[PDB]
């Protein structure tokens, strides 16, 4: 419906699910990454000690943590060790948001079936590769 | 889906004549619309008058649905839509109203019917030299 | 007025790379319904996997002369690919000469064992866009 | 271009690619097998790009970048109507001469 | 400027039916006996081979040609000269 | 169970004539619809008009329900459905009215009935040279 | 329970004629339905007219019930169902209306009743040669 | 009712209740396992620190924990040391969900008696047998 | 097939098994005694399958 | 709207985002500070252990802590380590209030899109400079 499609964002799904552990023990993420276009709705998540755009003071400097809730009809998936697949990524404001939680309301009713996700801004860190 | 090309696409012309152009709330299936277009021969104006009635039926069916988080209320769409319809389509008149015994060229043509009951006197009887 | 022209050739000196669309056939019986889609006039490999009564995936070592049927269109034999353990078929360009575009068809897969018994192991709806 | 008809995420409606009317544009394609892994173009012999009711043409099988590519030109826009939406089809030729419709997509020119 | 209808009506007449390989661009320098080829109907002003064809050489070839009447109607160059079964995977002719 | 093939499937044509073409909101069972079609013999129009009458009863029965998280309200569907039904079906007149004593052929045909009471005088008694 | 076999099962035919085909909301007991079918001799049409009245009585009884979590509201089903019934069954007329003194073949038959009061004059008295 | 039977799932009940302790002290689960078909409704469980589809980061890798609430009229049972029986299993999305909690609302009201269960996704671990 | 008439879980309505019309299908049965334990078929002499008004 | 612009306050934004670390390791704030005039609405923030104008008793003396919530259509920003910019300052009652939290409700609806911020009174401390 109209309100469920107010926002348009990009989603990076690792289509391949062939991640494995090297002969040295390091983790190697699935190789084939694919970009997609999706539509949904993004709002701040107000609950308990959740931190939306909260500035954090540390001895090392300053951080910024954010988290949101997303309503959409697209089936995004989080990490699953039994099915052996990794989570998706959602691009908001040019930054990455990793899908951490999911709530399956699909197949409940005709016109109001949807999904809910809690997406957390990814922390800043340097990059390293282990590919075999 | 409305492709935004009414100039070239006859199906888009129909989807404009009928007011089902909003891609987020497609209410008339594309296959159903094509079947109407074919059954009407090929006439965009004449397919719309059937698509509109189908849409009225479709709208009358739905009710209010709630699923955790979202909520949609469809109980007044029909009351608004039928009011628009009765004003813009139902009450629009075409053709002419008949007025009895006002055209001599019609009276003389109707006189040729053999299965019509004879009248003792007619309007012009007082001035017919030949009688009858 | 002008039209130009082009010519093209390809070849090699002495494989199949068609689109594949796969299905599952539960012999246990236990799995408004899906409709498989295949572009019209396009070669497409169709494959099916057998699941035994326990719902494991089961070896296709047995089974001979499996057949595929497009209802009210035709019947054809099917290939028992014993390497990949799948019953396979390839819609040939001759088949489309008797298939209606857009219409929805019923499909049935039959299996003939070593005892001569016939089993209907799958029914599915398809349509050629 | 996912073979086996699986969209990576099940969207709805149709997506339309938009290109400027009078500008050459390199258009590429990516192939994914029945298990979503990336296919190598070495096994492709030829490919034909198609724009319905406009034209059909052979297409560059770029084995180096591992993509199928086609480049529009000014003589190409001599038959394309501005604004009108054109369907697009990509065909492939196997070693055994099989023909497959790997992708269908809607396009338009602004 | 030929429209699609004109191109489609046009290519229906050409109808090649044989192919010959040549050591160099050509009747001259023939290296192999002709072999038949069937062609599909035209659309968007384009026709393509309906199936694969096998050609044999005892010798090197780097060109080819098509005939029908035994009239030459098209020629072309192979992507790579090949020493010596040469399998013709496909071939097409178009007016675009 | 509408398969989107009105061109071939007469059951789909019937499902289009009676507005029940929605796979998530199927109110009329496939087995019921087939029985109606067979009872009508093969007339899709009669099958549809039977199914619509059955659907009125089917809708009138249902009421609001609530399970944890999901809440469906149906008490308003019948009002709209009936308002559409009487306007689009019940009010459509077919056939012709009757006007007594307007057609000479009708009058003479009905004069042959023996079991009819006999009037003292008729309209044309003053002009028949032969009486009776 | 409705077994989805109206063609072969006479009880399914009755369960279709009556609108109690929804297996999740069986309102008429199978034993009661069989007893109606037997008491009507064996006539699916004639059993339905009794099953429908029994269903009206059954629906009128129930009210709104809440148990932790679930909640069902049945207060409007009757108002909808009676409205459907009065329109589709109650107002349907069968038979013929009597018109007094319009058929001579009936007048002469009624004249044979001995217990009917004599009238001083009758319609045709002015032209009876024999009198009486 | 209709909303209580929206979903269909499989339940594995250990029909035999003859589990015992070996002569060596190891546990031996009841032998006769039986599959059944049931109908109910499944929704996410939102309360406190409950984790629905929550990705968990650990030094050993990544886990996925999920839990749901189930409304149904079928009487599933959890583990009971006094009655000496084990809990049931519910198959959702192809994974096992062990019944951990129960709430008895049965025998409360006519049309709304049901049960509520909290089912937790079973963790991944390797299999070992001790059967005597 | 639970003897003693106990359904393992008390459902409602009737369940219908479905088989393709023109295909052989092996149909089996399992026996459970009055205590839900599995019975051994060694104690059975014969059994007759029946389809009403069919055979 | 009128209620969103009841209050007028001054905002100090460090327009330049060229803060850096000296050759000695000390922090040097961005140099170009710019004053601006903005309009919004300020209210006390009532939630949990939040302290509005709360007097705090300490061995060192007495402190005063305050915090508020601000509704406005102006896009104020907090500190961000990835984008490398510092937070804004809001002058209330002549004292500084540093923006610590943000909630993005913009682009949600036409006439009601806005922002929410939690601003904390800056603590008293002596000044020191490290500028290179």
């Amino acid at each position: 419906m109209r309100l469920l499609n107010r926002h348009s964002f990009v989603v990076k799904r690792k289509v391949s699910e062939d991640g494995y552990y090297n002969d040295d023990g390091d983790w190697v993420a699935s190789q084939d990454i694919v970009e997609v276009n999706c539509k949904g709705n993004i709002q701040p998540y107000i609950k308990g000690s959740v931190k939306n755009g909260t500035q954090i003071a540390l001895p090392e400097g300053i951080r910024l943590t954010d988290t949101r809730i997303l309503y959409t009809t697209y089936k995004l998936r989080t990490s699953d060790d039994v099915e052996w697949n990794e989570s998706d990524i959602v691009m908001i404001d040019g930054h990455e948001y990793e899908v951490f939680m999911t709530m399956d309301w699909s197949q409940q009713l005709a016109h109001t079936s949807h999904y809910e996700y809690i997406i957390i801004r990814r922390d800043k860190m340097n990059a390293v590769r282990n590919s075999r | 889906c409305y492709t935004g090309d009414p100039a070239n696409n006859p199906l888009d012309r129909v989807r404009i004549l009928c007011t089902d152009t909003n891609n987020d709330e497609i209410l008339i299936e594309q296959s159903v619309l094509e079947w109407f277009y074919l059954e009407s021969g090929k006439d965009e104006k004449k397919a719309a008058i059937k698509a509109l009635k189908y849409l009225l039926f479709q709208v009358a069916k739905m009710g209010d649905e709630k699923v955790g988080g979202v909520y949609l209320r469809n109980s007044s769409r029909f009351k608004s839509l039928k009011a628009v319809y009765d004003d813009l389509v139902k009450s629009s008149v075409s053709g002419l109203p008949y007025a009895g015994g006002i055209n001599q060229c019609d009276i003389d043509m109707r006189r040729q019917n053999p299965c019509s009951v004879k009248k003792y006197t007619e309007y012009g009887d007082a001035a017919r030299y030949e009688g009858r | 007025v002008e039209a130009g022209s082009r010519a093209s050739l390809s070849g090699y000196i002495s494989d199949v790379f068609t689109i594949c669309r796969l299905l599952d056939a539960p012999m246990s019986g236990k799995p408004c319904s899906e409709i498989v889609k295949i572009p019209f006039d396009s070669s497409c490999l169709l494959g099916v996997k057998l699941y035994n009564c326990e719902n494991k995936r089961i070896n296709v070592n047995s089974i001979e002369a499996a057949f595929i049927t497009l209802d009210t269109a035709f019947q054809s034999p099917m290939t028992v690919n014993k390497d990949t353990n799948r019953l396979e078929y390839i819609f040939s360009q001759n088949d489309y000469k008797v298939l209606v575009k857009g219409k929805v068809y019923d499909m049935i897969v039959n299996v003939v064992d070593e005892s001569g018994n016939h089993s209907t192991v799958l029914k599915q709806k398809v349509r050629f866009n | 271009a996912p073979m086996s008809g699986k969209p990576f995420i099940s969207g709805n409606c149709s997506e339309i690619v938009k290109i400027p009317f009078d500008s050459s544009c390199l258009l590429g394609v990516k192939l994914y097998n029945c298990e979503n892994k990336r296919i190598n173009v070495n096994s492709i012999e030829a490919a034909f790009i198609t724009l319905d009711t406009a034209f059909q043409s052979p297409m560059t099988v770029n084995k180096d970048t591992n993509r199928l590519e086609y480049i529009f030109s000014q003589n190409d826009y001599k038959v394309l109507v501005k604004g009108k939406v054109y369907d697009m089809i990509v065909n492939v030729v196997d070693e055994s001469g099989n023909h497959s419709t790997v992708l269908k997509q809607k396009v338009r020119f602004n | 400027t030929l429209t699609i209808d004109g191109k489609n009506k046009i290519l229906a007449t050409l109808t090649p039916t044989t192919i010959i390989l040549h050591n160099v661009d050509p009747t001259a320098n023939k290296v192999t006996q002709p072999v038949a080829i069937y062609f599909s109907e035209p659309d968007n002003g384009l026709i393509a081979s309906e199936d694969t064809v096998n050609i044999t050489v005892p010798a090197t070839v780097s060109h080819y040609s098509l005939w029908d009447n035994d009239k030459c109607v098209a020629t072309g160059a192979l992507s790579k000269p090949q020493f010596f079964i040469y399998v013709i995977s496909s071939v097409s002719v178009d007016l675009n």
